[PDB]
């Protein structure tokens, strides 16, 4: 993955990040931009609208736990298949995502932290950023390969 | 295939590029080829380096068509026939790269449009560009 | 789209395919759920064991909505309406099981079909059942 | 992957296969099927026609290779991973071919397998076969990961 170089760019840009706020508009923007994603979150309530998804409480608090897993990541860069173990277990042998899903979500991430950093989420960064998500969507789609 | 609502949000964000579609263009190509090296191999002609005018200048062509695209929502197939062609019989580019670029784009267009970004509209202009890429990947068995 | 030659490929083609259309549907449902086991979740108050009539039972509707489209070729979307509501807006289909389940029954019809499943009726297929899918997952809504 | 029963199903089988016959199939329905292929083969001649490209001799030699190489997995079904290192390296960062092309080729290949053998091509026996085609777009696109 990231060079030295990359990785502390990396990890000082995270630290300007709110999880619970970027965690939740990356999640729900996840259920509204790919509708069929709705179908694993049934007992969120109601997903009905974008504003419905957007507001749902329990889409913000799964939001910020799915963010906090990737801080997680973000400190481990080198054992991502290690830091995400239990986690393969549950979304694929448990849940039965697609992997493609896993993709997805780590791209809405990317838009996300553009929307919310602007001019300051350079196409380098964002190019490093894209390494991260994508090496996240292959440790939880380990249990699969 | 793109609703009433979505037609509404697509047009309605493009007015919002406004002016700003050209520059906008050029820097999704550049996000894209930075990203998604893979890319780049469909450009050998080109120099392909930061602020290259060969790259600002084909960001404004790309510009150009979504701004027809986006008043010929009804068809798609007519307005971007010549494109199809190009991209799909001449370049046969590889399907996937369209979802690069479109990826490009959002991540753009979220840079500069904030405020107006919103997860509706991000999805409008989602399935706006899925569209678009299914035209310009038609003939294409 | 759908070029004239592709009609022609896939009107044949399911002309041989004949009066099997149903053990056909049937067949590439099974192939898909072992192949593919995640495509079960869709089907969980089904009986998905080798032989279920039920299984049986929604092969013929498969095929019998395939022969439809087969006939209205040029109005898929109109052929198609009722399904994708169900499918998109109802199921929430995941779009990659559609390729799974095209791909299932590609490898039925080459598997009854030696002699009439030739490279240029297998690309004119593919084709046709992208252009099904795309139908099918046009209104997530 | 492949649990005991699988492999020595799939062992078995493919005992059978020609793959002169079907190396030469498969690399032809790829050029055709997915015509952004031949990006890839431009040296190999004419390509202009379905035709032109089944009987290309080049494309036909080439099918063989590939098939040479499924052949040499099947024998290393517990490591592909470091089987295919060497090609992993060549298509990946010499060529640059996008990953998802592993799996068309592995999906056009379970096709000419089914045509090949009708009825002897069992559910049972695509289910294992796709499990050695995914295990080998895996390998391949390992330097990617
Ligand atoms: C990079 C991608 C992803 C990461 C890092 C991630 C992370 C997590 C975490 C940390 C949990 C907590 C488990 C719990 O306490 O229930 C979780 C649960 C869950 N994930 Fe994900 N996830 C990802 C993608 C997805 C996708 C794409 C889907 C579906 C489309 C999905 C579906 C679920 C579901 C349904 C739950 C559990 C809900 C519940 O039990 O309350 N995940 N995920
Ligand atoms: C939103 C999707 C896309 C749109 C709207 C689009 C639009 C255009 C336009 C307007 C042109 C100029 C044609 C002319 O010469 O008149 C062009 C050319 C070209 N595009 Fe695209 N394109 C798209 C996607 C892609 C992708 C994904 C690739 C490959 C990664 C690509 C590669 C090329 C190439 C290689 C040329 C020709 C450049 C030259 O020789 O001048 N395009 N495209
Ligand atoms: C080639 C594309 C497909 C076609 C033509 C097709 C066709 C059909 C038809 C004709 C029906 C029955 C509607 C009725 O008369 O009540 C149906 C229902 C259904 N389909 Fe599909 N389908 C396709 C793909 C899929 C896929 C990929 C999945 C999921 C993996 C799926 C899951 C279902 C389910 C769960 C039902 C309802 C079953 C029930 O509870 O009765 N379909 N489909
Ligand atoms: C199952 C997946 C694949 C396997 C096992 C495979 C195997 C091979 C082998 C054995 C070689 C020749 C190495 C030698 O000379 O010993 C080769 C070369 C090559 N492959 Fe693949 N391949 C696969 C997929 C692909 C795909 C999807 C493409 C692109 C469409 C591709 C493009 C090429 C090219 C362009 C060459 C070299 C051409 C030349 O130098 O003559 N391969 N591959």
């Amino acid at each position: 993955m990231l060079t030295a170089e990359e990785k502390a760019a990396v990890t000082a840009f995270w630290g300007k990040v709110k999880v619970d706020e970027v965690g939740g508009e990356a999640l729900g923007r996840l259920l509204v931009v790919y509708p069929w994603t709705q179908r694993f979150f049934e007992s969120f309530g109601d997903l009905s609208t974008a504003d419905a998804v957007m507001n749902n409480p329990k889409v913000k608090a799964h939001g910020k736990k799915v963010l906090d897993s990737f801080s997680n990541g973000m400190k481990h860069l080198d054992d991502l298949k290690g830091t995400f173990a239990a986690l393969s277990e549950l979304h694929c042998d448990k849940l039965h995502v697609d992997p493609e899903n896993f993709k997805l979500l780590g791209n809405v991430l990317v838009v996300v932290l553009a929307r919310n950093f602007g001019k300051e989420f350079t196409p380098v960064l964002q190019a490093d950023f894209q390494k991260v998500v994508a090496g996240v969507a292959n440790a939880l789609a380990h249990r699969y390969h | 295939v793109l609703s009433a609502a979505d037609k509404g949000n697509v047009k309605a964000a493009w007015g919002k590029v406004g002016g700003h579609a050209a520059e906008y263009g050029a820097e999704a190509l550049e996000r894209m080829f930075l990203s998604f090296p893979t890319t780049k191999t469909y450009f050998p002609h080109f120099d392909l380096s930061h602020g290259s005018a060969q790259v600002k200048g084909h960001g404004a062509k790309v510009a150009a068509a979504l701004t027809k695209a986006v008043e010929h929502l009804d068809d798609l197939p007519g307005a971007l026939s010549e494109l199809s062609d190009l991209h799909a019989h001449k370049l046969r580019v590889d399907p996937v790269n369209f979802k690069l670029l479109s990826h490009s784009l959002l991540v753009t267009l979220a840079s500069h449009l904030p405020s107006d970004f919103t997860p509706a509209v991000h999805a409008s202009l989602d399935k706006f560009l899925a569209n678009v890429s299914t035209v310009l990947t038609s003939k294409y068995r």
